[PDB]
DNA sequence: GTGTAATCTACTGACATCAGAGTTCTTAGA
DNA sequence: TCTAAGAACTCTGATGTCAGTAGATTACACT
């Protein structure tokens, strides 16, 4: 169901943004 | 036409009708490639603004104006290429272009053009080839022959001016500075004049504006000159700058 | 082998570092070299890597006319070999230098993904960096902290992340360094998840089985008082089958 | 689904005059922002699925390309696997000169059909052969009433969409900041599966993403043999493994088409193309040479057939975390063989974590590979994050070194820092703390390569140079923590260095 | 013989992986 | 006064793997 499950590549797990470090 | 075959053309970009480019280029027969290898003379690209420029970044090609083959139409240009490679096995590409390219980067075994010539040029430093008097005398001879000692923008090439900016002849600074003197010394020096700030026995004319109180004082002085100088006025230089030809002298005296 | 760094907590403030390789997947010394049948003479083959345009066996010069591209979806695109280099990602130094600290929480057992396990030592004969990773290593074994740290062995080769895990031995405090996962290396999959077992049922005379066997086939046997069981079988001792 | 179908997807652009040349600001423009889209997406599902298809419509333009049902539509692009191409013909509609320049070609604003539409799409879909797992569309239209001003050409729609979903094409939507309002609950209330400014999914198509995108598939099976006898199956599952920039293709310059490598092997005296038979492999030792046959330096390495041998049990403790070998990979019940095996493998799981134990197997992937050994610890789930399931049950094969593996390392003794020296260590620590979380960071080299990549290859004028973020960030390390790098400048070394 | 099943065994795309070969650096070094 | 033996890393090429496709072999069967 939707709220996982990324709209560019479907069933596969929506990429998160990246991040790195910050306090 | 039968002139552009032969010569192959890449039309990389048009919007004028891109397809109707290399149609019109092909009752001239001239030799169309989707995709320029380093076989290539040129590439013709109707407008630049992305697809082309990995050919900016890959100094490779000749790069050319859309209307070059709408105007190759009346002309006949032809203009080459490159790819990439660099090798140190025991090097041999470089070796083989000792045989094969001038030392600078013009290969012998194929023409160069308009950035390929801008290249060259920014990698160079400096020299002079034949004595520098021998070459200096070679150039001067050959503009001043076929008068292009009078080439728009050199014009006054093979003239030694001294300009009337000074309130005594000769006193760098009884400087009338502020005079539009000012701006014809950077109009002579704009199309080639050697302007001076001494009256010596090397100046071949003296400009003279608004102001003739030292007139009496440039024909008093020139007698006693061994290669006597021409004292003109300000509109003969104006003129020879809006015809972009030397216009001569005697109508322009004093 | 040797390796001389230093290890660099913030911009001023740099520690000498010599790691050594500890755990490695080990590989054999001398390769299989190819022979003669009836020479028996390791000379008499030459390997021709020839090559073939397909239009009917053109054979090409790879010191001229061979050019390395990449595929790009539905189509190839032709790079240089010579052009990758003036545009590939470039490290500034041959560095190791610790990006932040976290719980033991925020690192997993199962992600753990190197090639390689480093041990990450004070420099020899450096007696101030003796005493100050000493401080570091002594400050990380109280709190459950890890470090986190980018690294690169040399120049040129690819930059690197991971986790820098403190332990330790009476004669030595332990930091080891081992890489962890960008975000292109780690695979999340549903897994069809087992507790909803009304299909496939685990009734009570198959667990009261079951909870006999784990018990019964122990290697590790309680003969101690040190609450260290008896390692009845020291894998990590054993010599590896395929060199024996 | 199944493995094998592709994912499938097709773009549908309103072409018309009021949205097309449309906008309330100057800064975005509604097609502007479709083909945008189309064009982002598609440079996303270039790097990362290459096997998955893309197509592109534009409905209500005025010269028209359809195979029937053909009043204004002008299909674009069929369907096809994404390449270079395909995103330059997107290219040339972009920007203000282009919304002229696609004025030149197809026409704008005329009257349009939505249960035509719908059909045209469908056709498409149809037409192709491959596999299909989802088979999707995008609605790129601001026309929250459709023109449903004839409710009896809109019930064609809705019956004709209707149809679509019946037959397991899906359809999906993006409202596009029309001016003033959007309302779905007036139409496309029962297209789609309360008052909106723009979508909060559109940015979604927007964040470029990259790596490859794999789907689950084993790594192989095996049979987990207890004793002699007992067995049950399990797969083998790649959970973590590191991406590699992909495998280069060799060219020729002068036509840039591939190439094959061709290699032979040659006699260095003689024109012998020596066959496999002909040569054997050998080694060097005490000044004599050891010659053996090319299926025998493969019969030596072999002991086993592929399996699990179950070797006893252990505390978890005395499997210590400083020696680790490759890469943990999954073990996860398979019932394509051994059936109802799942009942034994699922008390195991259980029961496990009750002992605080691990199983010591011995492991073999394939025929002709030594065993290596290895602890299965086993696995439970973190579904609390509203069943998205960070973390699968089943066991963790955790590989051991042998004798061999543990490389000797060098003396050294000390034990030297005072409680001081250790308690300013406990302050710069704890300022510098933060939360790591797996997926944070991002490959330097492989971000950067793909970004080199579009430059040559959709003909950019700059490589896009996306600066990394492994690099510490230094003027944070400087104030966050402080000046407290004086701490050991004063209170641990000397003033020399 | 003649004809229609059912079903084994292939080939391919794709993915991991050992090995093997190309490449820069330490110690021992005339 | 320096020249190879020993590391180290990346990259390339083959072998084996899995899933899915579809052909040819080969069984089964006619009163």
């Amino acid at each position: 169901r939707c709220p996982g499950e990324s709209l560019i590549n479907p069933g596969f797990k929506s990429k998160k943004p990246a991040g790195g470090v910050d306090f | 036409s039968n002139i552009f075959e032969d010569v192959e053309f890449c039309v990389m970009s048009g919007t004028q009708p891109k397809p109707d480019l290399e149609n019109r280029i092909a009752e001239f027969g001239g030799y169309i490639v989707q995709n320029p290898g380093p076989d290539t003379y040129c590439v013709i690209a109707g407008s630049e603004n992305i697809r082309v420029k990995n050919i900016i970044l890959s100094n490779k090609h000749d790069v050319v104006k859309p209307a070059w083959l709408l105007e190759c139409f009346k002309t006949k240009s032809f203009v080459p290429w490159q790819p990439r490679f660099m090798i140190h096995m025991c090097p041999s590409t470089k070796e083989h272009f000792a045989r094969e390219y001038d030392c600078y980067g013009d290969s012998y075994f194929i023409d160069t053009d308009l950035n390929q010539l801008k290249e060259v040029f920014s990698g160079i430093k400096n020299s002079n080839e034949q004595t520098p008097e021998e070459m200096a005398s070679l150039i001067a001879d050959l503009e001043y022959r076929y008068s292009w000692d009078c080439s728009p923008l050199s014009m006054f090439r093979r003239h030694t001016v001294y300009l009337d900016s000074y309130a005594v002849i000769n006193d760098l600074s009884t400087k009338n500075e502020g005079t539009r003197l000012a701006i014809k010394a950077l109009e002579l020096r704009f199309h080639g004049a050697k302007v001076v700030s001494c009256l010596a026995e090397g100046v071949s004319h003296v400009i003279i504006g608004e102001d003739h109180s030292r007139v009496a004082d440039f024909k008093a002085f020139r007698r006693t000159f061994k290669r006597k100088f021409k004292i003109l006025k300000e509109s003969w230089v104006t003129d020879s700058i809006d015809k972009c030809e030397l216009q001569e002298e005697n109508q322009y005296l004093i | 082998i040797h390796w001389p760094c230093r290890l660099t907590i913030g911009s001023n403030l740099s520690i000498r570092i010599a790691a050594y390789k500890s755990i490695l997947q080990e590989r054999v010394k001398k390769t299989w070299t190819v022979v003669d049948a009836k020479t028996l003479k390791k000379e008499d083959i030459q390997k021709e890597t020839v090559y073939c345009l397909n239009d009917d066996d053109e054979t090409e010069v790879l010191k001229e006319d061979i050019i390395q591209g990449f595929r790009y979806g539905s189509d190839i695109v032709p790079f240089s070999k010579v052009d990758e280099e003036q545009m590939k990602y470039k490290s500034e130094g041959k560095c190791f230098s610790v990006l932040g600290f976290c719980k033991s929480s925020q690192v997993q057992r199962r992600f753990f993904m190197g090639n390689q396990v480093l041990k990450v030592f004070a420099a020899r004969d450096d007696e101030a960096a003796a005493v100050a990773l000493s401080s570091l290593i002594h400050a990380l074994d109280d709190l459950d902290m890890v470090a986190i740290v980018r690294y690169a062995y040399d120049k040129r080769a690819n930059p690197q992340v991971g986790v820098a895990f403190p332990h330790i031995k009476h004669n030595y405090e332990c930091l080891v360094y081992v890489q962890l996962p960008f975000m292109e290396d780690l695979r999340q999959y549903m897994f069809s998840s087992l507790k909803n077992s009304k299909k496939y049922a685990p009734t009570e005379a198959q667990l009261n089985a079951v909870d006999a066997l784990i018990d019964s086939m122990s290697l590790a046997k309680k003969d101690e008082k040190t609450d260290t069981l008896e390692d009845l079988f020291p894998t990590t001792k054993i010599p590896n089958p395929r060199f024996q | 689904y199944k493995y094998s179908g592709r994912d499938s997807l097709i773009f549908l652009v309103d072409a018309s005059k009021a949205m097309f040349e449309s906008q309330s600001e100057d800064e975005l423009t509604p097609f502007d922002m479709s083909i945008q889209c189309i064009q982002s997406v598609y440079i996303s599902k270039i790097i990362s699925s290459d096997r998955d298809l893309l197509a592109v419509v534009f409905y209500g333009t005025e010269k028209d390309k359809n195979s029937v049902n053909f009043k204004n539509i002008y299909v674009l692009q069929e369907l096809d696997n994404p390449g270079a191409k395909r995103i330059l013909e997107l290219d040339q509609f972009k920007g203000q000169q282009g919304q002229k320049r696609f004025q030149d070609m197809m026409g704008h604003g005329s009257d349009y059909s939505l249960s035509e539409v719908l059909w045209v799409c469908a056709n498409l879909f149809s037409d192709v052969q491959f596999k299909m797992s989802h088979k999707r569309i995008m609605l790129f239209t601001n026309e929250d009433n459709p023109h449903g001003n004839d409710s009896a050409k809109a019930s064609r729609a809705r019956t004709k969409a209707g149809d679509l979903r019946d037959t397991g094409i899906f359809l999906d939507l993006m409202h596009l900041k029309k001016p003033g309002g959007f309302d779905i609950s007036l139409f496309y209330r029962d297209i789609i599966s309360v008052h909106f400014e723009e979508s909060s999914k559109l940015e979604d198509l927007l964040r470029k993403v990259r790596a490859k995108e794999t789907r689950k598939r084993a790594l192989s099976r095996l049979k987990l043999k207890l004793n002699k006898d007992i067995v049950i199956s399990v797969g083998i599952y790649n959970l973590v493994q590191k991406a590699l920039k992909p495998p280069p293709i060799k060219l020729y310059r002068e036509t840039n088409e591939p190439v094959k490598t061709k290699t032979r092997t040659f006699n260095t005296s003689t024109g012998g193309l020596l066959l496999p038979s002909d040569t054997k492999r050998s080694q060097i030792y005490g000044s004599r040479q050891i010659i053996l046959e090319k299926e025998e330096t493969e019969e030596l390495k072999r002991f086993d057939d592929p399996g699990l041998m179950l070797m006893g049990f252990k505390p978890l403790v005395l499997l210590k975390k400083h020696h680790y070998l490759r890469p943990s990979l999954f073990v996860y019940p398979e019932e394509s063989l051994v059936i109802g095996s799942s009942t034994l493998f699922s008390a195991l799981l259980i029961k496990c974590l009750e002992k605080e134990v691990a199983a010591l197997c011995r492991y073999t992937p394939r025929r002709n590979i030594p065993p290596y050994f290895v602890a299965l610890v086993p696995q439970e789930e973190e579904l609390d994050d509203q069943k998205i399931q960070v973390t699968p049950p089943g066991f963790q094969l955790v590989f051991l070194p042998f004798a061999d593996d543990k490389r000797k390392m060098p003396f050294t003794e000390k034990i030297m820092a005072t409680p001081e020296q250790v308690g300013k260590m406990k302050a710069i620590v704890e300022k510098l703390r933060f939360t790591y979380r797996s997926d944070s960071f991002e490959n330097p080299v492989l971000q950067q390569h793909f970004r080199n990549l579009e430059a040559l290859a959709l003909d950019l004028m700059e490589p896009e140079q996306a600066v990394d973020l492994t690099l510490p960030k230094v003027e944070a390390m400087n104030k966050r923590l402080g000046s407290l790098v004086d701490e050991f400048k004063e209170l641990v070394y000397p003033p020399d260095y």
